[PDB]
């Protein structure tokens, strides 16, 4: 009965900091959540943890010679509300396989059983640029189920969604991971809810919901906390929570259909 | 049971009626084998001609291939240099691999290392690896250079071999002026003989390109060879004499001859040999540079006639008579010195033996494999022999390599039953044999099996292997042999035509059946 | 003595750098039986130090060289690259009766034979026609396996996927194998993966199902790959004992054999480096009891027997009887002609995870003293078992290296050194007897009374052959 | 006189929009420039070909067999101006391995003779997230000398530029490749400018430029058109320019070295 989600986008649109906030919002109405971390710079999981530097399982798994000779206990990490933290881990940018790194924290995770009889949800919070397999990792099977993209009303968040769905659906095909909707960011651009519902109407998906660009959230990050352990009283904390109440009351699980360059020029040219 | 007096080995001590009947006990009781029957009907459908067309449709399916990867011919290329250390940036599987592979076959020593990358140097990258590596690469086995190759493994995550060799030369770990030549060795891209051609074209990147303003082409009157993914000594022998009996001076880059042929005097040499540093450093003064094996050095014919301005001749593989003719005289022509009457005496022995044994040569029929350059250099040689090659088959061929054999095959009126099939492993030659019968085959060990399978069918079947190529596993000492110039036509006549002779033999050997025709005097 | 082994390891580490030096003085240790721990003396199953020419292999070779590959009815894929698949063909005498091409596979190599673009775009579509083509073109195969290299596991390839719909669409059993080389640090994670693959796709088939027929007398040979035939060897003495073998683990085996195993009484494991996993879990899972054996030599023969028939009823404990006694005056005769010219030469061994400690009972049945062992990936439980069976102030080394090795065969000087291919002609070379022990140098079988006979012969030819009286010439 | 640049960052900052109108602009004051993009998503020329792809290095080399029986003509188009344009592309997200191809397609342009035509800049678009070393082939030796990283007032973007910075020290050390700049795309945040020069002085870099954010460049790329072919009187269109001529001008090669986050804390209390 333990739910899995992952998160996708395209880079910088804001996958890491709503994951984070959402699964504190989650953890304020009390379910336990984990969060698994598959971007080789670790921020995954820095507002939870309030801190910069943590134990990755490959730093660990380097100093224990090798990934069989690894403990759980060393690497798993509690946080606030019980939420459980784990960093996949990975090289500096510029050397190296961070897809191999994935493949092997996520093969670690499942062989020493990390999710417990316990776990409400877990969530894999995945690289923007996914571009091998091991970036894959967390949506095969016996892995997560559902699938949340994370966009914007720009040219950028809806293509790189667009190709997001293309690359799911031949894992939909060949498994049972479905997409669940999708999460727009706002960058306060013009007309940004009617063209997310469009693009979402065009896959045959829904719109999750909307978060608007609020300068609250940064300043939160200045001091490694959510907007949630910030003053609860803020409008984005409710905004959170909504979020947290809409992705616990989710549905809808469809099969992405991907449209051709054409369907995003007819939509451009819509506004 | 065993009788100290006779011992027997597996065979034949499992064809005892004991162990007959134990091995027959747990075939009815255990494997549910499949019926007899099924199995003899399944190997006839097997050697009919629907097969092969289902077998030659083939698409992501490769049974018993023939060839190998990158590194391999990477290493072949490092042992032939003084003091010279195979190093290989990757899995340590691969170097166990070959080394086993060397040893197989030369039986001989076969030095290389790794820097042994793990799961934790695949996700970081291997720069500590080959610092360490280095470091103790030099400290114990004490070489002179150390030439790095790397694994598909290395390859696929983009490790940066000159950055990580600059640093681990800045940080201290090897001295500056350490010697430390790389090449990028994928082994998803071409086969051993690209590795080979990439090896040698990185170790004279690293010896002359910096150093090319004060060379002056046909300064040390000398020509270059390179001979390229050799096995077999007798090959590095019969140039080397030859080019001496002529007088010819010569620099042979990459002469793995005394590391492979290390005699057997109390004392293990891991270093023997070798074309030394002052010769690669020497090479763009010579003047010209003479590959054996045109088909696979692309890359350093590229090299050296982009950066050495050497006017590499358009010569094939010094093989059979015809194209040893024309590598004499164009080494005459570079050097200006004329041909000897010791090598026109040779020639005139070589043409004495094949005017003796045109008679038992002439009509056979011949599916052969292996290399391009030495593959090509078969079929011209069979072509002057009268034979008829009508399988002929190159793994790692291309295009260009096919329409050049298919322009020698139309030369020859010998050539009018000759099919050239690149891209295609053993198995594909297994249908080939079955469906059009040639006389023998020629090939490395790996053909044995073929002519088992055709034993299988009949006696009247059977296409013998002839062992020519690499490797050769199940004979002992045949690396020895010479395949260029006019003592290696010799050779492979020699072969040739005591094979036809003996298979006649075998087929006669019948008293009152086929003993009419075994003849004293053949 | 034991200070003159000491010294003499100083000594050869002394050439290393700090960092390998410090890691290599933990793989070098002097015997001592009355220690039960040998974590104490010995540390094993480490990544071997970079650039230091180990002979260690990957856990591919551990796989499918070692565990899946002498499955006959089988047909095993090696995915990936060209290389692996080729240096592997045919170099392990894993031997076996059947029509190879048709029904048998084991020395034919098949591969997916990756190009560039099979690592950029992937391989899972190639991966789905090569199965379709090896299911048209050998139809009475029994099953694929399809075993992992580098490239696989780095680009992240679903090869679970591609199995599991591929045998859902054919009703085929397809095992997917992640051996890819940079896993682990030597062939001992290829044994444990490919026994977890076993265990997971192949053993609990037949687990509603009772049409076999069970006697209580049936048992399984695990860990033996029939090199040179030395399954045969030990299966003819299992059945005169009166057992009722049903699988042999893996060496001539059929997949049928493997799906059998869970039905017998008890388990006999030779090769408990490799097998140990399998054997704990079908003990979990079904109960079967496990037991180790060793039948190298007379001695380790008779004693192994006498074990195995003390866990049946009397009639098996008087056939095993009668077994060593029609046996006995073959070994005796063998002794007698071979002891005497080989008593008191003495023998090195480096061999992989079992051979290094099964084979010495052999060498002691032969008036040989073994001066030195050592292994390339056994685990500390190995060494715990071998302490006891080595003499008082003995050689023990761990993933040793070309340099060490060399200078210990140097300072020690024995006799004879049983070890691979990749240092017979070396020690061919200075002068003394070399006996491949991976590979029986293309004889065999060695495994029971019919093997020992050709051990000793093999031995004594090698060792007094007159070549090692001509190395040095007479003017030199 | 052949200078080779490469621009890094964070993903979604604007490195392809800012390198395609760089291009542009450089292209209006008469330098023949080739850019090479080495992003699987194959968009680092939509704006100057004014079209989504034409024919990848990686798609041809798969549909002819091999790279090697590839020409040089059938991979590279040119574009307005007469820039001249070249895409490693690679495959759809999850499969495969984009890097190795990167690291075939940059081997094919120099083993074909690409930087031999007279060029004056050659412009690496890479994207933000350098997972291998395949990304990190711009940067090896003999190819691109300067490195600009852009990143504007963000938490994770000043972090990404320090991660970037820490992969560059290797190659650094190493070879002749130096970061040449720091260009600063904008959020409309408080006081962004002051800040980013802090962290251009307090790196040991200049700061190049900084580009406002103008809904034209979103209004230009619906019609796949460069912002200085859709309007070049508008007071974008000319910020461009002047981020050319500094490009052009830029001396100040030095080594990145980076700096600490508790440090780079007190800048927020400054802004
Ligand atoms: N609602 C918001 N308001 C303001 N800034 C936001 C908001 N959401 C995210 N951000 C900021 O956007 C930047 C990128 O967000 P985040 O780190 O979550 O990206 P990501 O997509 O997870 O990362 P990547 O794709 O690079 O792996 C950060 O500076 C973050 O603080
Ligand atoms: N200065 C600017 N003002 C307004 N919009 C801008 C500006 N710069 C870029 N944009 C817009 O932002 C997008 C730029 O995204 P772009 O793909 O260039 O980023 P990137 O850094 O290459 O991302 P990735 O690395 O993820 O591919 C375009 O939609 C463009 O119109
Ligand atoms: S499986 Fe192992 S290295 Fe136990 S990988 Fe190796 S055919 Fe050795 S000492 Mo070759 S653990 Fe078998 C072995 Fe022993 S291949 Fe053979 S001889 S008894
Ligand atoms: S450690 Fe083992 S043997 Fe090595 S690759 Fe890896 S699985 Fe295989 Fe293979 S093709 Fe050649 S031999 Fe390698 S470089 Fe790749
Ligand atoms: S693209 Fe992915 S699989 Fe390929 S090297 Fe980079 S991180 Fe590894
Ligand atoms: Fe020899
Ligand atoms: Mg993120
Ligand atoms: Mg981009």
């Amino acid at each position: 009965a333990m739910r899995q989600c992952a998160i996708y986008g395209k880079g910088g649109i804001g996958k890491s900091t709503t994951t984070q906030n959402l699964v504190a919002a989650l953890a304020e109405m009390g379910k336990k959540v984990m969060i698994v971390g598959c971007d080789p710079k670790a921020d995954s999981t820095r507002l939870i943890l309030h801190s910069k530097a943590q134990n990755t399982i490959m730093e660990m798994a380097a100093e224990a010679g090798t990934v069989e000779d690894l403990e759980l206990e060393d690497v798993l990490k509690a946080g606030y509300g019980g939420v459980k933290c784990v960093e996949s881990g990975g090289p500096e940018p510029g050397v190296g396989c961070a897809g191999r790194g994935v493949i092997t924290a996520i093969n670690f995770l499942e062989e020493e059983g990390a999710y417990e009889d316990d776990l409400d949800f877990v969530f894999y919070d995945v690289l923007g640029d996914v571009v091998c397999g091991g970036f894959a990792m967390p949506i095969r099977e016996n892995k997560a189920q559902e699938i949340y993209i994370v966009c914007s009303g720009e040219m950028m968040a809806m293509y790189a969604a667009n190709n997001i769905s293309k690359g799911i659906v031949k894992y939909a095909n060949s498994g049972s991971v479905r997409l669940g909707g999708l999460i727009c960011n706002s960058r306060n651009t013009d007309r940004e809810d009617e063209l997310i519902i469009a693009l979402a109407n065009k896959l045959g998906t829904q719109m999750i919901h909307f978060v608007p660009r609020d300068n609250v959230v940064q300043r939160a990050e200045i001091r490694r906390m959510t907007v949630i352990e910030y003053d609860p009283k803020a409008k984005q904390a409710d905004e959170y929570r909504a979020l947290a109440r809409k992705v616990v009351d989710n549905k809808l699980l469809v099969i992405p259909n991907p449209i051709t360059m054409d369907e995003l020029e007819e939509l451009l040219m819509e506004f | 049971s065993q009788q100290v007096d006779k011992i027997k080995a597996s065979y034949p001590l499992f064809l005892d009626q004991d162990y007959k009947d134990m091995l027959a006990k747990k075939r009815d009781g255990f494997e549910e084998k499949y019926p007899q029957d099924k199995i003899d009907e399944v190997f006839q459908w097997t050697t009919t001609k629907e097969y092969q067309e289902l077998n030659f449709q083939r698409e992501a399916l490769t049974v018993n291939p023939a060839k190998a990867c990158q590194p391999l011919g990477a290493v072949l290329c490092a042992l032939g240099f003084e003091k010279t250390m195979p190093y290989v940036h990757g899995s340590q599987g691969c170097v166990a691999y070959f080394r086993s592979y060397f040893n197989r076959h030369f039986r001989e020593p076969v030095s290389c290392v790794s820097d042994s990358m793990t799961e934790d140097a695949a996700v970081f990258g291997g720069q500590q690896n080959m610092k360490d590596g280095l470091q103790n690469c030099k400290a114990t086995y004490k070489p002179d250079m150390i030439a790095v190759s790397t694994t598909c493994m290395a390859e696929v995550i983009g490790d940066d071999l000159n950055a990580f060799i600059n640093n681990s030369k800045k940080e201290g770990f090897i001295p500056d002026e350490f010697p430390v030549p790389f090449a990028h060795t994928p082994s998803f891209v071409g086969s051993h003989v690209t590795g080979w051609d990439n090896m040698f074209e990185g170790i004279a990147r690293y010896f002359t390109l910096k150093s090319m303003d004060d060379k002056v082409v046909g300064s040390n009157k000398k020509i270059n060879i390179v001979p390229g993914f050799e096995t077999y000594l007798g090959n590095f022998r019969v140039i080397k004499r030859m080019l001496s009996e002529m007088g010819v001076g010569y620099s042979l880059l990459s002469d793995p001859e005394e590391v492979l042929d290390t005699p057997a005097d109390g004392q293990f040499r891991m270093y023997a040999g070798g074309t030394t540093q002052e010769e690669m450093k020497d090479a763009p003064n010579a003047l010209n540079t003479v590959l054996l094996q045109p088909w696979h050095l692309e890359k350093t014919k590229k090299f050296v006639e982009g950066t050495w301005k050497h006017e590499v001749p358009k010569l094939n593989i010094p093989m059979g008579l015809d194209w040893t003719d024309e590598f004499l005289m164009k080494v005459s022509e570079i050097s200006g010195q004329p041909i000897p009457a010791s090598l026109t005496k040779e020639r005139g022995r070589l043409v004495d033996m094949m005017t003796d044994s045109h008679t038992w040569l002439h009509g056979k029929r011949f599916a052969l494999w292996g290399d391009p350059d030495f593959v090509m250099g078969l079929v011209k040689f069979l072509l002057e022999l009268g034979c008829e090659p009508v399988h002929i088959l190159c793994h790692n061929g291309n295009k260009r390599w096919k329409k050049a054999v298919d322009a020698i095959l139309a030369a020859s009126p010998y050539g009018k039953n000759a099919t050239v099939y690149i891209g295609k492993d053993l198995w594909h030659l297994r249908s080939l044999v079955f469906t059009d019968k040639p006389d023998f085959m020629i090939g490395n060990s790996y053909g044995k099996f073929i002519q088992r399978d055709t034993l299988h069918k009949g006696k009247e079947f059977e296409v013998p292997l002839i062992r020519i190529g690499f490797p050769i596993f199940d004979r002992h000492h045949l690396h020895r042999s010479t395949t260029l110039g006019y003592e290696g036509a010799m050779q492979i006549l020699t072969t040739l035509v005591n094979s036809i002779l003996e298979r006649l033999d075998e087929e006669t050997r019948g008293m009152q059946a086929t003993d009419y025709n075994h003849d004293l005097v053949r | 003595s034991r200070e003159e082994v000491e010294s003499l390891i100083q000594e050869v580490l002394e050439v290393y750098p700090e960092k390998a030096r410090k890691d290599r003085n933990k793989h070098l240790a002097v015997n001592d039986p009355a220690v039960t721990q040998s974590k104490k003396c010995i540390i094993s199953n480490k990544k071997s130090q970079p650039g230091l020419m180990t002979i260690r292999g990957c856990a591919y070779a551990g796989s499918k060289g070692v565990v899946w590959g002498p499955i006959k009815d089988m047909i095993h894929i090696s995915h990936g690259p060209v290389g692996c698949g080729q240096y592997s063909r045919a170099g392990r005498r894993n031997y076996y009766i059947g029509t190879t091409g048709v029904n048998a596979f084991v020395t034919m190599n098949f591969t997916s034979d990756f190009q560039e673009k099979d690592i950029v775009f992937g391989g899972d579509k190639k991966l789905a026609k090569l199965i379709d083509e090896v299911e048209t073109l050998f139809p009475l195969n029994k099953g694929i396996s399809v075993q992992s290299e580098c490239p696989i596991g780095l680009i992240g390839d679903d090869i679970e996927s591609v199995s599991k719909v591929k045998g859902a669409e054919l009703s085929k059993t397809i095992v997917p194998v992640r051996c890819e080389g940079f896993r682990g640090v030597s062939q001992s994670l290829g044994h444990h993966i490919a026994n977890d693959a076993v265990r997971d796709w192949v053993l609990g088939k037949r687990d509603e199902d009772t049409t076999f027929a069970s006697t209580p007398y049936d048992v399984a040979i695990i860990g033996d790959y029939n090199i040179g035939g030395d399954a045969w060897s030990s299966r003819i003495l299992l059945e005169e004992m009166g057992l009722r073998c049903v699988a042999q683990w893996s060496g001539d085996g059929s997949i049928s054999e493997i799906e059998l195993t869970p039905k017998v009484k008890l388990n006999l494991v030779h090769c408990y480096r490799s097998m140990n996993y399998i054997s704990r879990h079908m003990e979990e899972k079904y109960g079967i009891p496990w037991m180790e054996y060793n039948f190298f030599g007379p001695t380790k023969t008779i004693e192994s027997l006498r074990a195995i028939a003390a866990k049946f009823d009397e009639s098996i404990q008087k056939k095993c009887e009668e077994v060593i006694a029609k046996y006995k005056p073959e070994w005796e005769a063998v002794v007698a002609k071979y002891r005497p010219r080989l008593e008191g030469k003495r023998v090195m061994l480096y061999i992989g995870g079992l051979r290094p400690r099964h084979v010495i009972g052999a060498y002691e049945d032969l008036g040989m003293e073994v001066v030195g062992t050592g292994y390339e990936f056994a685990h500390n439980d190995d060494y715990d078992r071998t302490m006891k069976e080595m003499g008082d102030s003995t050689l023990l080394y761990d993933d040793v290296t070309g340099y060490e090795f060399e200078e210990f065969v140097k300072r020690i000087k024995p006799d004879l050194i049983g070890s691979g291919i990749k240092e017979k002609f070396i020690f061919q070379k200075m002068g003394i007897p070399f006996r491949e022990m991976h590979s029986w140098d293309y004889s065999g079988p060695y495994h029971g009374f019919d093997g020992f006979a050709i051990f000793a012969r093999d031995m004594d030819m090698t060792l007094n052959n007159p070549c090692w009286k001509k190395l040095q010439a007479p003017w030199e």
